[PDB]
């Protein structure tokens, strides 16, 4: 019953100079999944819409818009970069889309709308820009909307900033359609989505003396239905879960998840990415070298654990000298939470089917560059034939970011610099 | 003649913001020169879907829209304003939806009962029905205003789609619902209510969104004032209970926050039953918030119970939680229950007053907090009335003196202002002895702002001691500051004698004041000499035209001649304004 | 007429108080009126007792009105800012445009120094330029202002005992006569004299030293005392360096620091001070906070309106 | 272990690019009272440009 899936559509450069303003920084799908939104470290966000006529169409450049820009602190001297975190849709509300966009300071909401009336008609002057005699004004005539081609609209509408002295790395959504959290480094703030004067500091773990810093907040999520749970995930392994009727702050956990000795353990126990199932009743957290699920009525250990990479826990050292131990690798649950997705060096990402246990190694590479192709399970070892030696593998191809359909068996993975779309074999 | 009209229409296609804004905040004259016959063909449908989505530019066009009645033909043809409004009832941001439905309700009651069936109710059925929520949302505020005129048919119809409303999947609009539930319940025949509006009104206090369960509690004060007071126990307080008991605290500070309301509505019978156990819990919530927002409904609650046993009450049941919350660990806590605490004396009375309030008070003065401290000193009419003040003038002064000497400025302001207050209420004889101190220090302080507020203080402490007092113990001591080596402290001499003399008259301003206000002209600083130029032009109109030309011209005159830029213009303007030159 | 515009003048200064900023031709002729002014007063300005010293400000205006309500209100309070009234603040357009309007009000009343962000390079790096261009949609005011600052003395004494300088003391300078010698209707320059007095610094360290700011020079107590021998000089206030308490005496008591914006940049949260000089020359400092912003913190742990 | 506190605020203190007088000042009280900021003193040049100069993004091509 596993899922044969088939290269559909790869988008980016062929091989280009892998400029650093062209790495994707962030795919998210829409709620309904005909949006494919993709950030990249130059502060650009692409849009795709996929084709309207269970759906496979291909996706289409939608929007194109510029979310932040390079910006100065002059308040602090320092350079906020413009690379795009993270990138959360609204839910649906009327005919345009919104979104959230954050940099590592800023969250912005972007409002994307399609256009199809053009106004004609003026009195002082015509359609170029002559002008006419003003005495000649005889009889006043009010323009009309006239069909034009469709074109979408990005705009921004509201700016969250000035409010995290660290830098933003999760935005979530309540499912009370008015709130979402942003949570820095030391602090997770409360904000409403139409205010931007004032925010609510729920979280705040920093210490008195940052000679005494332990732990920082990795990861923040809403819990996808309850209005007043969310969890952070720490650079310690623990996810703490805080009620919000208990208390306004959100300082007191109402529960604690972790576990019971490597030499880097302190970096790789550090948890990239939490993520929610869809039905809410399970938890998926990503540290570096494994992805482990959590049932939120049990805190003493996860239900399930997956080891993205074994093969890397020798190679730790050389991991470290690179810097390449620090990534902060991301996970994705599919429509019915039965697999949970994550990415790999070497551009391998790994599906994990939690019902049937079963485990495979997939490779979005230019090579296999045929639409409705399978991908053919890959296997590393270090050695068979067919096998790629652990040796081999490029450290530099780290897909970080992939995103799941929310309904259909329709895959985001992105690269470096190219983002893959595959669909499953119907 | 057309041609500044014309400048208008073009401005409603600029880019610019501005032009756009100030053309559409004048549609009502490019309305009235295109007719009423054109507005409706052709103005009319360029304003239904705008293109431009600017907030504040919507929200004008919101406005105007509402007022465009007779301009389109009268109620007559008012139903083509609906489409414009219709449009914007739709968008996403809220407060134009708002202005929207505002607009939409005040040309509704323009629309004649055929009207509302054919043209308004659709809209109403379009919007409710509507496939965005944010339609939905606004369509919630709709239903109040057509309901009453409607025909019993479509009432019918209007009640289904309401509940359907509140059912909604999504919480922006079971909201709205919430939000508008209260009103619609007041244009319902009171047997729909108990039928259609209590299961509603249940399912949305239980709702699993804390913001909609919020919402109900004020829904419930509605529904409590409609239904009779014998039908509360089966159709209001088993929801009302749930309510105070919430888990969520943000549910259990709209009970706090609306206690009195409720009782207003519940009754006494109920109050005592029902609501007096509740409100000892919320003062014993487990949230600050939910605590701070009870002490303040500490005082209201208590005067509406029956007096056949409000003070048993309070004392047994209220004064016992009071206690708690005086030592309550949170700051906001105790200065919320501090402002209203004291508003109990006269319910308790004299005898009980003493015994069990006043230790509370005296627990007040002495906490650490400035605001509690102030909260206290600034509420002691009440107590004057039950209890003489003099009983608590021991236990007060030591209040005072050590927020007159707080470190913090502000805080030292902060008890200037209820300084003239107090002084009233602790009488002449007090203040002399005790307190005319503390305000003379305060004209020496280091900070500005404490010496003009201590400035102000005195002419409203004169206000009610009298001039005579001022004379003998204000003015004398004021003076003195003339010769203080500080030039910052000698022009507050200045500026002191120009407050006194508003109030203290001729009879004391030429005799005293004046003397001093001219000898300081010779001072060597030029700062206090030019506002010996500004002081004169303000105390000038209050001297005698002889005293003015006698003493104060030719003092100012000298001051036209003095080497200083400064002194010489403030002198020059002086004589103008007193008509010297 | 004069009184005319003294009239319109004062318009100025009340709107300025509330924090309106003025339109461009109004700046335009504010400038030109100030630079009449500072163009006659000297490298060294003379300055008369009473008279109250305030440090840096940097455009937060809030805090200036918080100022002004310590010492007093002008003309009432005769006032010496050290520079560096721009830059790194929310309100440097107003904060710079109410100070050089006092100045042109009541020029004998109220002493503007050269500060070392009075400068046209300085300025595009910490936000005047982009607040100008942001709050006026032009680089005129930016430039107007930017002109003006050229004729801004350098130093001031204070009866001749106390000598106020932004900055510090200078390898080039040994006595005030050298400092009068200096041409200052000029950019800032990156070295030399004219950039050692906005840029040096005391330092526990003896003799001359590297700054850590990348100019001027970082003076010990040596020269402090030498300086103030040569020149028969008190005291010598200065500004231009963050301390906690607002001011901060040094090498001896030989010099003074002041700093005048209270929470420095909105998170330092350093106290304030200015330093009052009495009419005999005693000197005392009053420390001050931020004045309480309107709808602030703009983070709060107080549950806010919405989500109560 | 290759953790620890400073690893963290290391971290946390991402660039340190440019001097800054505020932090370098508070720094000193602090030690008095018992990196700190980069070398680079800022230039405008070195700051992003005026206005935008970024092309659309290839994905989009
Ligand atoms: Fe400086
Ligand atoms: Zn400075």
């Amino acid at each position: 019953n596993d899922i044969q899936w088939c290269f559909s559509q790869v988008k980016g450069a062929v091989d280009d100079d892998v400029a650093e303003a062209d790495i994707i920084s962030t795919v998210e799908f829409n709620h309904s999944g005909e949006l494919l939104a993709t950030g990249d470290k130059g502060g650009r966000v692409v849009i795709f819409q996929q084709e309207q006529e269970h759906s496979r169409g291909e996706y289409n450049v939608y929007s194109t818009f510029q979310s932040h820009e390079p910006e100065f602190d002059y308040l602090k001297s320092l350079e906020i970069e413009e690379k795009i975190n993270k990138i959360r849709w609204l839910p649906q509300k009327n005919a345009a889309q919104f979104l959230l966009s954050t940099n590592d300071k800023t969250i912005k909401l972007w409002k994307i709308s399609e256009r199809d009336k053009r106004p004609e008609g003026y009195n002082l002057k015509e359609e170029d820009g002559r002008y006419r005699d003003p005495t000649t004004v005889t009889t006043l005539r009010v323009p009309v909307f006239r069909p034009m081609d469709l074109m979408v609209e990005a705009s921004p509408r509201r700016i969250f900033a000035n409010a995290h002295t660290y830098h933003i790395n999760s935005i979530s959504i309540n499912s009370d359609y008015e709130t979402y959290l942003s949570a820095d480094d030391l602090r997770i703030n409360l904000w409403h989505l139409e205010i931007t004067d004032r925010s609510f500091n729920i979280v705040d773990i920093k210490p008195a003396n940052m000679e005494e810093l332990t732990e920082v907040i990795t990861a923040a999520e809403f819990h996808p239905n309850s209005c007043n749970t969310f969890v952070y995930s720490s650079s310690k392994g623990t996810i703490r879960l805080c009620d919000m009727r208990a208390s306004a702050l959100c300082d007191r956990h109402s529960k604690l998840f972790e576990e019971p000795r490597s030499f880097f353990s302190e970096i790789i126990s550090s948890i990239s990415d939490v993520k929610f199932s869809h039905s809410g009743r399970y938890m998926m957290t990503r540290d570096y070298l494994s992805v482990k699920i959590w049932d939120l009525n049990m805190e003493n250990r996860p239900v399930e654990t997956y080891q993205v990479h074994e093969y890397l826990r020798s190679k730790l050292c050389s991991l470290y000298e690179n810097d390449c131990i620090f990534d902060k690798f991301e996970c994705c649950w599919n429509g019915s939470d039965s697999v949970v997705m994550t990415g790999s060096y070497n551009n391998f990402f790994r599906m994990f089917d939690r019902n049937t246990k079963r485990d495979i190694t997939l490779e979005a590479s230019r090579e296999n560059n045929k639409p409705r192709t399978v991908l053919k399970p890959r296997k590393v070892c270090a050695r068979k034939k067919d096998e790629i030696s652990v040796d081999s593998l490029d450290f530099n191809k780290k897909i970080l970011h992939t995103a799941w359909h929310p309904k259909e068996n329709i895959i985001a993975v992105a690269t470096t610099n190219n983002l893959y779309i595959f669909q499953d074999k119907v | 003649s057309l041609y500044p009209i014309a400048v208008l229409i073009d401005e409603l296609r600029n880019e610019d913001v501005q032009l756009r804004l100030n053309s559409i905040k004048k549609l009502s004259t490019i309305a009235l020169a295109l007719g009423v016959e054109r507005t409706r063909s052709e103005l009319l449908p360029f304003l239904t879907d705008t293109i431009y989505d600017e907030d504040e530019v919507l929200l004008a066009l919101a406005e105007q829209l509402g007022t465009f009645t007779t301009l389109v033909g009268g109620p007559e043809y008012v139903h083509c304003l609906l489409p414009p409004l219709e449009s914007l009832a739709t968008v996403e941001e809220t407060v134009v939806r708002d202005k929207a439905v505002e607009s939409l309700r005040a040309i509704s009651h323009e629309h004649s009962p055929s009207d509302l069936e054919a043209h308004f109710v659709p809209l109403v059925k379009r919007l409710a029905g509507g496939d965005w929520f944010t339609s939905r949302t606004s369509a919630c505020g709709l239903f109040s205003v057509c309901y009453p005129r409607v025909s019993s048919a479509v009432k019918a119809e209007l009640r289904q789609y309401f509940r359907n409303l509140c059912s909604d999947d999504t919480p922006m609009v079971r909201r709205a619902a919430a939000s508008k539930l209260g009103e619609f319940a007041k244009v319902l025949e009171l047997d729909n209510v108990k039928s259609e509006i209590i299961p509603m009104f249940s399912n949305l206090a239980s709702d699993e969104q804390d913001s909609v369960r919020l919402l109900a509690v004020e829904a419930c004060v509605n529904i409590a004032q409609l239904l009779p007071q014998e039908d509360l126990e089966a159709l209001v307080m088993p929801t009302l209970r749930q309510a105070a008991e919430d888990k969520s605290w943000r549910v259990r500070y709209m009970v706090a926050d609306k206690f009195t309301e409720l009782q207003k509505a519940v009754g006494p019978e109920i109050t005592k039953t029902d609501l007096v156990p509740a409100f000892q819990n919320l003062m014993k919530d487990c949230e600050a918030e939910v605590r701070a927002a009870a002490s303040h409904k500490v005082k209201e609650f208590c005067e509406n119970l029956s007096a056949d046993c409000r003070e048993n009450v309070i004392m047994s049941q209220i004064l016992p939680c009071i206690k708690e919350l005086v030592s309550d660990a949170n700051q906001h806590v105790k200065s919320a229950l501090a402002s209203v605490i004291m508003g109990l004396s006269p319910i308790l009375g004299k005898d009980n007053t003493i015994e069990h309030l006043l230790p509370l008070f005296l627990a007040q003065l002495k906490d650490e907090c400035p605001e509690v401290r102030l909260n206290i000193i600034s509420n002691l009419d009440c107590v004057n009335e039950v209890i003489g003040i003099r009983q608590l003038s021991q236990s007060l002064l030591p209040a005072i003196v050590e927020l007159a000497e707080d470190a913090k400025w502000r805080v030292r302001l902060a008890i200037i202002e209820y300084m003239p207050l107090l002084a009233g209420q602790l009488g002449v004889e007090f203040f002399d002895e005790k307190l005319n101190s503390l305000c003379m220090a305060w004209l020496v302080d280091h900070v500005y702002a404490i010496r003009e507020a201590a400035t102000s203080n005195l002419k409203k402490l004169v206000e009610k001691f009298g001039k005579e007092w001022a004379h003998a113990t204000i003015i004398p001591k004021v003076l003195a500051m003339s010769g203080d080596p500080n030039y910052l402290h000698r022009m507050t001499t200045l500026f002191c004698i120009n407050v006194l003399s508003e109030v203290c008259g001729q009879d004391i301003t030429t005799k005293h004041m004046l003397p001093t206000v001219l000898r300081m002209a010779g001072d060597p600083v030029a700062n206090v000499r030019f506002n010996v130029a500004k002081s004169l032009q303000k105390i000038g109109p209050i001297l005698d035209n002889s005293t003015l030309q006698s003493e104060v011209k030719p003092i100012l005159e000298k001051l036209t001649q003095d080497q200083d830029v400064d002194v010489k213009y403030f002198a020059q303007e002086a004589l103008t304004v007193l008509s010297l030159a | 007429d004069e009184k005319v515009f003294t009239k319109e003048l004062d318009q100025w200064i009340e709107q300025l108080n509330e924090c309106k900023q003025l339109s461009e031709s109004q700046v335009k002729s504010l400038c030109e009126k100030a630079k009449e002014i500072l163009t006659k007063e000297s490298n060294v300005q003379e300055v008369r007792c009473p008279v109250t010293v305030c440090g840096d400000v940097h455009g937060q205006f809030h805090d200036l009105m918080e100022l002004f309500r310590i010492g007093g209100k002008s003309p009432d309070t005769n006032y010496l800012f050290m520079g560096d009234y721009v830059d790194r603040g929310y309100y440097s357009v107003e904060t710079v445009t109410l100070l050089v309007a006092l100045k042109v009000r009541y020029r004998e009343r109220i002493t503007i120094l050269r500060g070392n962000h009075e400068s046209r390079q300085i300025t595009q790096v910490y936000g005047f330029y982009d607040e100008c261009l942001r709050k006026y949609g032009n680089a005129n005011v930016w430039k107007y202002f930017t002109d003006l600052f050229d004729y801004l003395p350098l130093t001031a004494l204070v009866d001749g005992q106390i000598f106020c300088l932004h900055g510090g003391l200078s390898p080039s300078i040994d006595t005030l006569d050298h400092i009068r010698a200096l041409d200052r209707l000029q950019e800032v320059p990156h070295e030399g004299p004219m950039c050692d007095l906005l840029w040096s610094d005391p330092d526990d360290r003896g003799g001359w030293g590297i700054s850590p700011r990348g100019a001027g020079y970082t003076f010990g107590q040596d020269i402090s005392e030498t300086f103030n021998h040569a020149n028969g000089l008190t005291l010598v206030s200065r500004a231009h360096q963050l301390v906690m308490e607002g001011y901060n005496w040094c090498h001896d008591r030989n010099v003074v620091t002041i700093f005048s914006a209270p929470n420095y940049c909105y998170r330092c949260g350093n106290q304030a001070a200015i330093m009052e000089l009495d009419d005999t020359l005693k000197y005392s400092f009053l420390q001050f906070d931020p004045a309480p912003r309107r709808g602030e913190p703009h983070v709060t742990r107080r549950t806010p309106d919405y989500f109560l | 272990k290759p953790g620890g506190s400073d690893f963290l605020r290391k971290r946390l203190q991402k660039g340190q690019k440019y001097f800054d007088s505020g932090d370098y000042n508070m720094a000193k009280a602090k030690m008095k009272n018992k990196e700190v900021t980069g070398d680079h003193i800022p230039t405008p040049q070195d700051l992003p440009q005026r206005k935008p100069a970024l092309v659309a993004s290839k994905l989009a091509g």
